[PDB]
Formats: C-alpha cells, structure tokens, sequence
C-alpha cells in the first residue's frame, strides 16, 4: 500500500485571520481514515473539525501554538499506513518589543547598545526613532560617547508585512553627568 | 526553497516609452520582493523595497506593484541614460534566491 | 557608505582562501551584512548571512559547511572563510548591508572582487 500524503490550505497561514485546510491523498473506498496530532488522535475541539466523512480536516483560530505536526492515516485490518509528519508554520504578529537593556539610565560616555526585540514568526521591520525623528532601519541602536544631555525619548518601531499591525515602544533615557 | 523567474528576458524601447518588468515567485511572498538596477560593470543598487517603497530619493517614475506570487515594476518615462539589467529578489527569509535578470 | 572587498584572487583548486570586507562612513555594529555571489553563467546567489555581533548565522541549502562568516565591528571588518574549493566557486562577491535585519532589502553593495579557481 502508497504511503499516504498530505496537502493543505496555506503553508504559511497567519494569526487571527487565516484558517487551515488538510487533505490527505489515498481516499480509498470502503476505508476509514483518522488524524495524529502530535502522537495525539482526535483532539475534540470546536477549532478542530473534520468533515467530508472523517477525509478533510479544518482548523479556525489559527494562534502561534497551532504549530504541530499533523498526519493523515488510513484505518483497516493490515493498512497501518500513516503520512509523513509536516510541520505548520504560523505568521503571528509581532509582539511587544523589549529593549534588552532596561535601564532607563546611563552614565556619562557609556556605549548606548539597544537592542529591540519582538520575538515574531518572520523577521520584524526594525526602526528607531529619537525625539520623533527616524534614524535607522536596524534592529540595533548604537550611539558611542555620549555628550551630556543628548538625551531624550527613544522609540523602538516594529512591523510585519504579515498582518501590517504596528507595534511601538518608547522609553526615556537620561544622563546627568 | 523560492525560485524567481522574470518573464521579459530582454526587449528595446524609445526614450520617453514607458516600460514594465514582471517578476513572479514560486511560493507565496507577500510584499518583501525588492528590484536592483545593475550597469553594465558597476555594482547593483537597490530600488523599490517592500515592493512600494522607493530607496534614497530617487525619482518618482519608477512604481513598483503586485501582490502575491506575482510582481511588477514600471518605469513612465525613460531617460536617454540606457538602463539595463534589472534584477528581483524576495528576501523573506533566508536562503536568499535572486531573479534571471532583464537586459533592456 | 564605502564598503571595499579583498580576496586573495587565483588559487589553486585544493587551497583555501578568505575574504575580507571593510567598513566606513556608517555604524558597522548596527547594521547586519552578507554575501553575495555572482556569476556570468548562474547569475546572481546569496551564500552567506551574519547578523549584529555575531550570533545566528545562516547559510545556503546547496552545502551546509564549507562557509565561515566571523565578524569584527571593533575593526569593522568582516571576514569569510572557504576551503576545498570547487571550479564552480569562481565568481565575483560583494559584502552588502541589511535593513531591518534578516527579512530586510539589500542595500550598501559594494565594489566587489573577482575570483577564479
Ligand atoms: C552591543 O550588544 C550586543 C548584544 O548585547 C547583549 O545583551 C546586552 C543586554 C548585554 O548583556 C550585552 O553584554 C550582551 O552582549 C553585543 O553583541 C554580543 O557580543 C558578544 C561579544 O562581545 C557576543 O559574545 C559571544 O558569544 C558567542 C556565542 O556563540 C554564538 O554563536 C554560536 C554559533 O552561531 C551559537 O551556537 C551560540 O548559541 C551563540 O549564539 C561566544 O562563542 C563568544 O566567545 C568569545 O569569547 C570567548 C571567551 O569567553 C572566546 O574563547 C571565543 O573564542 C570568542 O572570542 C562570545 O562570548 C554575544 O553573543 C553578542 N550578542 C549576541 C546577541 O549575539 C555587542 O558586542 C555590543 N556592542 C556592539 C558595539 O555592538
Ligand atoms: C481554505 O479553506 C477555506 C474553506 O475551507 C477557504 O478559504 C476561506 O474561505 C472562507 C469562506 O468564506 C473565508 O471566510 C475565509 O476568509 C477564507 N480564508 C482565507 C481567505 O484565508 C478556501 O477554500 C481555502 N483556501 C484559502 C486560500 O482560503
Ligand atoms: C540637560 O542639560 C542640563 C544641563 O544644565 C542637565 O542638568 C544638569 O546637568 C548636569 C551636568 O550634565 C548634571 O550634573 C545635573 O545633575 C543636571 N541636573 C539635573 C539632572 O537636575 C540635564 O540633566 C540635561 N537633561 C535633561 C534636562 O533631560
Ligand atoms: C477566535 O475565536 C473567537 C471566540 O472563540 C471568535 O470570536 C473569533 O472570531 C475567532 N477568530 C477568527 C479569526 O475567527
Ligand atoms: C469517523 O469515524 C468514526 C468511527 O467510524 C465516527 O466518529 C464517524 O463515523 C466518522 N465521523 C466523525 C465526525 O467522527
Ligand atoms: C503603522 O503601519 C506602518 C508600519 O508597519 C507604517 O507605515 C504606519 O505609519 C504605522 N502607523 C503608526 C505607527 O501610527
């Protein structure tokens, strides 16, 4: 008997808006077929559904932990036929940037190294932002020795092509000497 | 992994003739596709990133557009300056994959 | 935004050769670069990544070693390893820049050196 195989909607689908589809090939007659998700079969679920006679499964709600491997058997006396694991991959969002050195004070010709960070599927757009005037389109901030009150209001800008959704953050730095 | 193909292999127009280049994708990139224009002996240099935006003040003729599998950039006016060799990569994510390239 | 690549140039196919790629006129440490390859057959191929002091680096699918990238932004140079070279590795490279990281255009290219082997 073929080893079965899988095929789906989307092979990227996104957070919050898409929604998944999966088909497996052999549709023999007479056959019953059952779905493994993660070593676990049926995960009983309103997002989860199966339809068309347990053959087409679906999924709603796509989040960032519906990235699990799925496979598609087929169910008889002497079958034991199971498709070869594929592995999801959601397009969330970004989420809300932390930059990496949280004090919120530096000394006087100390190295500004701020690094942004989101933590999204692809990616993020980085940009920074002093004062409301753009500087760089880069990930991380490097300012060597500072002079005594270029200070102010840095804000990290991140964005995905994805989902377009912004998501910035600003944070104040100040020297006194 | 992304394989990129630019249907015009090569054409020829007039100064003042407007002029599109066709780039298609064989998965599915959403709006990460840039164009570089290369001179015959110079190094590239990058145009229309995120495939709307164009780079460093450069003049308003070029347009990008498309979404998709499929994209395109149009020039309205071309300038007696022959140019030529127009490359397109996806840059969504790594392996990084360019284009056959158009000679024009 | 000068960027000036070096090479050793024609080797013989059994060596080894590096690469090196300086840096002015903007902030090496913040901006993540990598390697582009061209040749008049195949065309234009990307086979190298490295990103902002180090850390995650990516290479192509076509050979999974064979490819240092190491990084020096107190000197702001950037260096690549190659060995068991191969006559398909003859081409010209450039070191270019990134905006918005690893999922960002190309741009900053540079002069390029040529090489055969
Ligand atoms: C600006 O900040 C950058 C990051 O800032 C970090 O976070 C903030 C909050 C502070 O805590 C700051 O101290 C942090 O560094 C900073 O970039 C960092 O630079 C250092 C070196 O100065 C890097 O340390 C090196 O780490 C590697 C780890 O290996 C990586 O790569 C392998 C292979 O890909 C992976 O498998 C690993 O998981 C790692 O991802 C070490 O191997 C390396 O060892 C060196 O030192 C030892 C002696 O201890 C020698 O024996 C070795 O031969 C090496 O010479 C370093 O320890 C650090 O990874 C890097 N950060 C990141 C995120 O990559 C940057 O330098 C700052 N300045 C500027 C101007 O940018
Ligand atoms: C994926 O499956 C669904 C149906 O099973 C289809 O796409 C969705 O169709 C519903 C029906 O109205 C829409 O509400 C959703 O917005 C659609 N999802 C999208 C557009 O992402 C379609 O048959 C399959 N393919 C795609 C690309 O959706
Ligand atoms: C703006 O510059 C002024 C300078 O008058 C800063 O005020 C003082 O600056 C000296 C030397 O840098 C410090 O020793 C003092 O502690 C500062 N006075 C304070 C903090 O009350 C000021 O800090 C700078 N930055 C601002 C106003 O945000
Ligand atoms: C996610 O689930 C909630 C409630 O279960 C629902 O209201 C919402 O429409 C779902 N999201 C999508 C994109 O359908
Ligand atoms: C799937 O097969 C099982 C057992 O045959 C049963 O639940 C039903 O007949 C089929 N459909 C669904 C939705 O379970
Ligand atoms: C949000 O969307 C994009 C960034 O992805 C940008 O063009 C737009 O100006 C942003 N708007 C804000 C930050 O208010």
């Amino acid at each position: 008997l073929p080893k079965p195989s899988i095929s789906s909607n989307n092979s990227k689908p996104v957070e919050d808006k898409d929604a998944v589809a999966f088909t497996c090939e052999p549709e023999a007659q007479n056959t019953t077929y059952l779905w493994w998700v993660n070593g676990q079969s049926l995960p009983v679920s309103p997002r989860l559904q199966l339809s068309n006679g347990n053959r087409t499964l679906t999924l709603f709600n796509v989040t960032r932990n519906d990235a699990r491997a799925y496979v598609c058997g087929i169910q008889n006396s002497v079958s034991a036929n199971r498709s070869d694991p594929v592995t999801l991959d959601v397009l969330y969002g970004p989420d809300t940037p932390i930059i990496s050195p949280p004090d919120s004070s530096y000394l006087s010709g100390a190295n500004l190294n701020l690094s942004c960070h989101s933590a999204s599927n692809p990616s993020p757009q980085y940009s920074w932002r002093i004062n409301g005037i753009p500087q760089q389109h880069t990930q991380v901030l490097f300012i060597a020795k500072i002079t005594p009150n270029n200070n102010g209001t840095y804000a990290c800008f991140v964005s995905n092509l994805a989902t377009g959704r912004n998501n910035s953050i600003v944070k104040s730095i100040t020297v006194s000497a | 992994d992304i394989q990129m193909t630019q249907s015009p292999a090569s054409l020829s127009a007039s100064v003042g003739d407007r002029v599109t280049i066709t780039c298609r994708a064989s998965e599915n990139i959403f709006s990460y596709l840039a164009w570089y224009q290369q001179k015959p002996g110079k190094s590239p240099k990058l145009l229309v990133y995120n495939t709307r935006t164009l780079a460093e003040g450069v003049p308003s003729r070029f347009s990008g557009s498309g979404s998709g599998t499929d994209f395109s950039l149009t020039i309205s006016s071309l300038q007696p300056e022959d140019f030529a060799t127009y490359y397109c990569q996806h840059h969504y994510g790594t392996p990084f994959t360019f284009g056959s390239g158009t000679k024009l | 935004v000068q960027l000036q690549e070096s090479g050793p140039g024609l080797v013989k196919p059994g060596g080894s050769l590096s690469l090196s790629c300086a840096a002015s006129g903007f902030v090496f440490s913040s901006y993540d670069m990598s390697w582009v390859r061209q040749t008049p057959e195949r065309g234009l191929e990307w086979v190298a990544y490295i990103s902002s002091g180090g850390g995650i680096t990516y290479a192509p699918s076509t050979v999974k070693g064979r490819f240092t990238v190491s990084r020096d932004n107190a000197k702001n140079t950037l260096y690549l390893q190659m060995n068991s070279l191969t006559s398909e590795d003859t081409a010209v490279y450039y070191c270019a820049a990134h905006y918005f990281g690893s999922s960002g255009p190309f741009a900053y290219w540079g002069q390029g050196t040529l090489v055969t082997v």
